């Protein structure tokens, strides 16, 4: 009443319509059916039998109690089946006989206590099984169920407290398997259960005894081992002894978010020497001591959401090899100090966002000796003052993010001087005066400039301006800049622009003239003051690839007839035509231009 | 009435049933069906309980060609001996059982048989009622 | 509608009627409402507010998702509330403000993962809480739940795997508590958690680690400890080692059913010396060794459903203190042997039912020396031949049950001779000839004799019969005895009879003459061939307290007017009057006699 | 609209809400309500998820006397930081949460305030919407 046609003859959204059967009007060609929140107490061989082409079927929370014999008989092409949140009493042996090539099965919160609820003997190529939020107490798969193709096995939020050798043997044929045991408190692991085990991901989130984990995982090889906990768990402190078993396994990446380390000292991490990445998010760190051992070949470190007072309190000498450091969302003001990171010779990425950082001189002292640095994030901080050449210490920089950080720059100063490799610069809501004309000197390679929410004198972009020197610029964002006008020669020297966002300003059609030299662009003119678009502008629009004119006070009178005809013939080229409406005459106010046909002289 | 379900079809033996409780259906699948029924079969069974099952008994009434072969009664749950982990569950609970039943071995002569299986409590109130047809053929 | 009125103004069964509200036709005085299997997606302050006198309310499987503020506001007198099998999303703080004297609450299979789902701060006198078949993983009671009157806490079928000191201290204020953990796989118990603990019952049915339980229960005092397993659980190896912890515990009664004991060590029970009762039902026992230490003061032993060949294989020398012994449902034919129980001098009750016992001469050899036996059960066995004084070895018997066991007794023999204290004798289907004058000699104290399914020569009870020696007889069951007639003097010596069941025979009305000397009896004549009851029999009927004439071919013509008039005058002497129907004339067939008035003049 | 529920009525502070998601209601109870709200209150909360909650954000919009006091946003679940055990659960799942919310302490001046609380995913699709009245009065 009625299903939403998302793609003609292919994809239908029937959610929340209180339906008791597939609508007669759904075509036989349907491939993607979104049927969640309907009412199907029993499903059976007649239910879906005409929908022979389904590849995706979502029956989330459809009040299904019964799946009778041959229910999916016609779904030979089924790739994904979602049966989440149905109060299932029984599933017939031959229910899944049809979808022999099924890849992904979601059986979350179906009230089951065992995988043998689900007769899976017809699924020889399954890739994903999601069994979260049930009564399950064992990871063991049904004997003879093929696992060669299994990549994701997910048991989040179950009643699994023990992993046996026999449990694990049921998984041996899979390769690069990810096993999600998040929300299962592991009380024991059978010694030898993890002999020669290989996993892509292994998640034991929220588990209450880490000693059991590190001992139990002896001999396994794991890419990402997720051992974080949560705010609603009342976890015991981590004692140094807990990490001993890590000596007898191979792990690339470990997450320990929200834990509390008791008695942090020089040897606590000795067993971490093989680790490539360590994430210590929100672990109540107010400092780390130096002389810490076991972390000197670590590449990636996360110390976000902690409570350092000073960047020097992280003791960077511990991590000579780092290529990535994140320390974002520090719960106090992070004082940056001087050369506090100078040790990090090979640092390539630094994230210091949301750190309440405050300084009236930046950033050569703070970033001292970080000359391999390629990406810097200083977004969402307090006001920063930048003198000319403020990033002298980081000449190889390719991305610089200062979004939502107010910037204080003096007249004719060039803070980005000598950043000859910078490709991406985000200055959203930095509140710079963009008429300061040395502003962007030293940026020959810049391709992407985001200037959303900055300031232009009198809301005009002048014929000569600070953007002119940016010869390789491809992407320019000038939305929310309170622009009234753009001089027709403002952009003439920017010949490689292909994405120009001028949305949420007060522009008229005269602004289009500034794009006459460009072809094939994306041009966003949404939420401006465009009304009439005269014939002499139409060749400029015809030149572009996509144009967004939604939420403009478009004129739907004969005075705008050439644009209105152009619009009907150029629907390919137009984005959001559904929100592109007439302002006048009053009769046509709020009517889509796509629904207007005038007769003029 | 309720749909006819197949519990079992292999090794020459086919078991088809219909719930004879007007109130509801139930699900049943039998593993390792054959004309030579092995002892202690595994089944899967799903139902909503209409009575508590602290005291639960099974009647079997077997016939062929319009006359009685066998009547038999057997307790599943009793106060002095709950045989199964599901004993003592209560009215309204959804039950799923996948496990053994400890029947004796038996060979089924080719032919067709009508089986009435009834689960009931100490007051003879219906917990489940199955009207089954069992067909044995050459294999 | 239409609710079944079970008790006028008091008790209504509205189960399975698809109701969305309480019917307006239910009186305000309703005290017991069975409302299961209806449809109440939300319940709230208006749902029940007029039913102020409810003491019992069952909302089992009513599709309730929401319980809002003050739902039970008017149920001040509520004793039991059943919310089992409802898919509850939330229950308001004040939902149970009304029933402050609530005693028993059932919240089984409601999907809850925590006891704090149920706001119970208003229930200060709670006695029973049933939380089975949920996702609960701890027994810990929430802060400020009164435990003082709590006697039953039931967690059958949950996800509890550990019992800590903290968990156990949350129960300290309760006394004499029965805690059911059946169907929870307990993998650990915190040392000290059971220090000084005192329980009525503790059930760990099905648990996979008996060693853990006994060790964890150190220092506890338990009246009944139920540690049986089930047919659908894995076996663990049973040896003396498993029970070591029992030596540091006080237990009165223990059940170990269905564990695999077969080929038991003589040292298996050495820790059981404090036990009064031991249950080894269905434990695959084929014999017990002599010198089976640790049970010399055991009082009650259950060895039912095992596989002994002979009674001598229980080695009764092991149990000199036994007062009760049950060995029923043995899976092989049991040979009783001779003198196999002779050292059980204290034995008072012996159950040897369902054992396929057969013998040419019972029961002096088999029961040799059981001089204190008071109750003996030999029901459901194969044929026993009894000679005169068959129970000389047990002169003190008060109850003897031989139901469904064929007895072979030679002509003029008195098998029950010198059982001068026997009060209850069940010979249902023993197929004895009840006309033999000597059959029941020696039963001067007999009060209760069940002879359902026995026989008299030619379906007639003669003036001389076996019963005339039973001067103290009160209860006589002669139903299904294929009786055509009873001589008027058949029961004349039986002056203390007050309950005579003659149902399911073919008796006609003159059978009533056999009760002529009796007053105030219960007389069951159901399912006979009584049609006409002539006036001279009516005074006999008037003398009695209760008569059941249901399912007789009763005559509702003028040939029967004297009885018909009597019937109307004496409804208070009649049982099952709603199934006491006319058979003739055809016009009145199936009409209740209570609805008949004839005029004959 | 959905019923008005009382989340809280203690220590001079009353909190009443109404779900403003037309699709459904939700349950909420707050423990240790007062005019001097301590940090890290415990709540009890139940709902059906209408979106997956791998990414979950809260907006708070506060006002009094038709005047906007505070607009705040806060993430509950993110890829780089799931804060809660419920993070990652999926559309259709029934959720019950009984646990702490990591709120700051604060005294609440006498008067009547209007609160809009909104839980949404990365596409701003509604998970929950509560429209609440907070009344502070002397105690
Ligand atoms: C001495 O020892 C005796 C034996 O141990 C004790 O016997 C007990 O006696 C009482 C009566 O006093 C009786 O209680 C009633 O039970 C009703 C339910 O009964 C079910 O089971 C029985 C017995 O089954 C066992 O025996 C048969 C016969 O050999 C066998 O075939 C079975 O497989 C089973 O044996 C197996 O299990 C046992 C126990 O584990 C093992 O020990 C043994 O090795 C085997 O493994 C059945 O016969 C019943 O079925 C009949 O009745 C139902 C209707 O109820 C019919 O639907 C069914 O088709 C069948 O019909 C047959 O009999 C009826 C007559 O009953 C005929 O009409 C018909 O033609 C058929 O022939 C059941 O499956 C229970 O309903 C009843 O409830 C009543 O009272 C309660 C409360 O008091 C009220 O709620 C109700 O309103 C009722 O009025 C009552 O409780 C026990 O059944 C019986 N126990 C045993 C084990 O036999 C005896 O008590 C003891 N003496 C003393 C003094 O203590
Ligand atoms: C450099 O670092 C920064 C900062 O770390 C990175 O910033 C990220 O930038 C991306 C790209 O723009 C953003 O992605 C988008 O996210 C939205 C959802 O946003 C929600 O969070 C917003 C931010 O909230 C934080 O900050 C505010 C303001 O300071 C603060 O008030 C909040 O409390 C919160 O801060 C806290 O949390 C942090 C993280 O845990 C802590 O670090 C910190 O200390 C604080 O505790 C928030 O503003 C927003 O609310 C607004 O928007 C919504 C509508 O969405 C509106 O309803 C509200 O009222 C607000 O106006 C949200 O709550 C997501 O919706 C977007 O999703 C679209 O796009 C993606 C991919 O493009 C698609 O997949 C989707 O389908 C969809 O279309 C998008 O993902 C991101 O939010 C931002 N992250 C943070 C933490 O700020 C930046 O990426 C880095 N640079 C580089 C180069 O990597
Ligand atoms: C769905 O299954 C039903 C039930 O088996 C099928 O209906 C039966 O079809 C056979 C063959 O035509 C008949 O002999 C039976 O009498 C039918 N039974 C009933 C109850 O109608 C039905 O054909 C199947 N439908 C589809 C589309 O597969
Ligand atoms: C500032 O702008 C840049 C460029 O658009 C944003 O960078 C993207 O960030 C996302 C993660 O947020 C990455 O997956 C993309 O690859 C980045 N893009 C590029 C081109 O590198 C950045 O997110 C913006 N910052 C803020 C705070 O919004
Ligand atoms: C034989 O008859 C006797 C007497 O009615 C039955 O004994 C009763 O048995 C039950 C247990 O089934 C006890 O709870 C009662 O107390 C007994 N009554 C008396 C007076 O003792 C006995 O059950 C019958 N046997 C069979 C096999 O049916
Ligand atoms: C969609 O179905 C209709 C009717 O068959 C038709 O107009 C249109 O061509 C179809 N498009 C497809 C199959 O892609
Ligand atoms: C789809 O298939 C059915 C047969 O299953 C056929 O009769 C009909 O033409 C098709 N119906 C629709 C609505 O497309
Ligand atoms: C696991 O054990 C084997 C055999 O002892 C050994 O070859 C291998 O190095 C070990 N692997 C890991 C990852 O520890
Ligand atoms: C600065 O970086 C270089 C790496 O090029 C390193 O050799 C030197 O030690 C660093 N300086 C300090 C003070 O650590
Ligand atoms: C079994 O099924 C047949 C019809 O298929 C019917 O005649 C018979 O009465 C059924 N028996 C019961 C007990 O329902
Ligand atoms: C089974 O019971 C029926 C109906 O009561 C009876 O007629 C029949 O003879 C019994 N069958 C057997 C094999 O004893
Ligand atoms: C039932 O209630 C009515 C009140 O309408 C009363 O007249 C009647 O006496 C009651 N019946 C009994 C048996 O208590
Ligand atoms: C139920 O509560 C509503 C809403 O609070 C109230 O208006 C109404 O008076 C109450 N009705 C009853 C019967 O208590
Ligand atoms: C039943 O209760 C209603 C509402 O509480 C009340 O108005 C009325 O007095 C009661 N009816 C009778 C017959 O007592
Ligand atoms: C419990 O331990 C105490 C102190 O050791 C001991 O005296 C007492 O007898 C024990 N009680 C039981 C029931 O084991
Ligand atoms: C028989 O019983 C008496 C007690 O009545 C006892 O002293 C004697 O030992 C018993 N006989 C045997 C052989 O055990
Ligand atoms: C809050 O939001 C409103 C509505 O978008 C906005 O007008 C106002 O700026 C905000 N108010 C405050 C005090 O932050
Ligand atoms: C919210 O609800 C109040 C009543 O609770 C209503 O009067 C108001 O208009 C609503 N406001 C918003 C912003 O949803
Ligand atoms: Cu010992």
């Amino acid at each position: 009443q009625k299903c939403i046609e998302k793609e003609v003859n292919k994809t239908y959204n029937c959610e929340n319509l209180g339906l008791n059967e597939i609508p007669g009007t759904l075509p036989n060609s349907t491939e993607c059916l979104e049927f969640s929140f309907n009412v199907l107490p029993t499903i059976q061989n007649t239910t879906f039998s005409r929908l022979i082409n389904l590849t995706f079927l979502d029956l989330t929370r459809c009040q299904i109690y019964w799946i009778h014999e041959d229910t999916f008989q016609s779904q030979h092409r089924l790739d994904t089946l979602v049966l989440t949140a149905n109060p299932l009493i029984f599933m017939a042996e031959t229910a899944l006989s049809g979808p022999k090539a099924l890849k992904h099965l979601f059986f979350i919160q179906t009230g089951i206590s065992s995988i043998d609820f689900i007769p899976l003997h017809n699924q020889k190529t399954l890739e994903s099984l999601y069994l979260g939020s049930n009564h399950i107490s064992s990871i063991k798969l049904p004997k003879g169920f093929p696992t060669e193709k299994l990549k994701v096995l997910d048991f989040q939020n179950n009643a699994i407290h023990y992993l046996s050798k026999e449990d694990m043997s049921s998984l041996q044929q899979a390769t690069n398997l990810s096993l999600n045991l998040n929300g299962n408190d592991i009380a024991g692991i059978e010694p030898g259960a993890f002999d020669s085990a290989v996993f892509q991901s292994l998640n034991f989130g929220g588990t209450q005894n880490l000693l059991v984990i590190f001992k139990g995982l002896k001999n396994s090889t794991i890419q990402s081992l997720w051992l974080g906990t949560f705010e609603d768990m009342d976890d015991e402190d981590i004692s140094p002894a807990v990490f001993e078993g890590l000596c007898e396994m191979s792990v690339e990446s470990i997450n320990l978010q929200k834990h509390y380390f008791f008695n942090i000292s020089s040897n606590t991490f000795h067993c971490f020497s093989g680790l490539q990445e360590l994430d210590l998010t929100a672990t109540h760190l107010s400092e780390l001591p130096s002389g810490l051992v076991g972390l000197s070949t670590l590449k990636k470190l996360v110390l976000s959401a902690n409570k350092f007072e000073n960047l020097c309190q992280i003791s960077a000498s511990n991590f000579p090899s780092l290529t990535h450091l994140s320390i974002k969302g520090n719960t106090k003001r992070l004082e940056l100090g001087t050369g506090c990171l100078e040790n990090l010779e090979n640092l390539r990425e630094l994230d210091l966002s949301h750190d309440d950082i405050e300084t009236s001189d930046c950033c050569n002292l703070q970033l001292r000796n970080l000359s391999h640095l390629q990406s810097l994030n200083l977004s969402y901080n307090e006001p920063l003052s930048l003198k000319t050449e403020a990033f002298k210490e980081c000449p190889q920089l390719e991305l610089l993010d200062l979004a939502f950080t107010r910037l204080k720059v003096k007249d004719a100063q060039s803070p980005f001087q000598n950043l000859h490799l910078l490709k991406v610069l985000n200055l959203s809501h930095s509140l710079l005066d963009i008429s300061s004309e040395q502003l962007f000197d030293g940026l020959p390679a810049l391709q992407h400039l985001n200037l959303q929410g900055n300031h232009f004198p009198k809301g005009n972009i002048q014929k000569t301006n600070s953007l002119q020197t940016l010869g390789r610029l491809e992407i320019l964002v000038l939305s929310f800049c309170d622009l009234s006008s753009i001089d027709q020669h403002a952009f003439t020297s920017l010949k490689m622009m292909n994405h120009v966002d001028l949305s949420h300003n007060r522009l008229t059609s005269s602004s289009i003239e500034a794009l006459s030299h460009l072809k094939g662009i994306y041009l966003n003119l949404a939420s401006n003051h465009i009304s009439i678009i005269l014939p002499s502008l139409l060749p400029i629009l015809s030149q572009q690839r996509t144009i967004n004119l939604r939420q403009n006070p478009l004129d739907c009178t004969c005075s705008n007839i050439y644009f209105l005809e152009w619009y009907k013939e150029n629907m390919q080229k137009l984005e959001d035509t559904e929100d592109t409406l007439c302002e006048n005459p009053p009769l046509l106010r709020g009517v889509r231009l796509s629904d207007v046909t005038l007769s003029c002289s | 009435g309720w749909p006819k379900h197949t519990a079992c079809n292999s090794g020459g033996l086919e078991v088809v049933y219909q719930s004879c409780d007007p109130l509801q259906d139930f699900g049943l699948s039998i593993d390792q069906c054959s004309k030579q029924i092995q002892s202690n079969l595994n089944i899967r069974f799903g139902i909503i309980l209409r009575q508590d099952i602290r005291k639960l008994f099974l009647d079997i009434t077997l016939m062929a060609k319009g006359s009685s072969i066998l009547n038999y009664s057997y307790p599943l749950c009793e106060e002095d001996q709950p045989k199964f982990s599901f004993c003592g569950r209560r009215k309204g609970e959804q039950i799923y059982y996948a496990g053994p039943v400890n029947n004796p071995g038996l060979d089924v002569p080719q032919g067709e048989y009508q089986l009435l299986l009834e689960l009931y409590n100490e007051n003879r109130a219906t917990v489940a009622c199955a009207n089954a047809t069992v067909t044995s053929s050459e294999f």
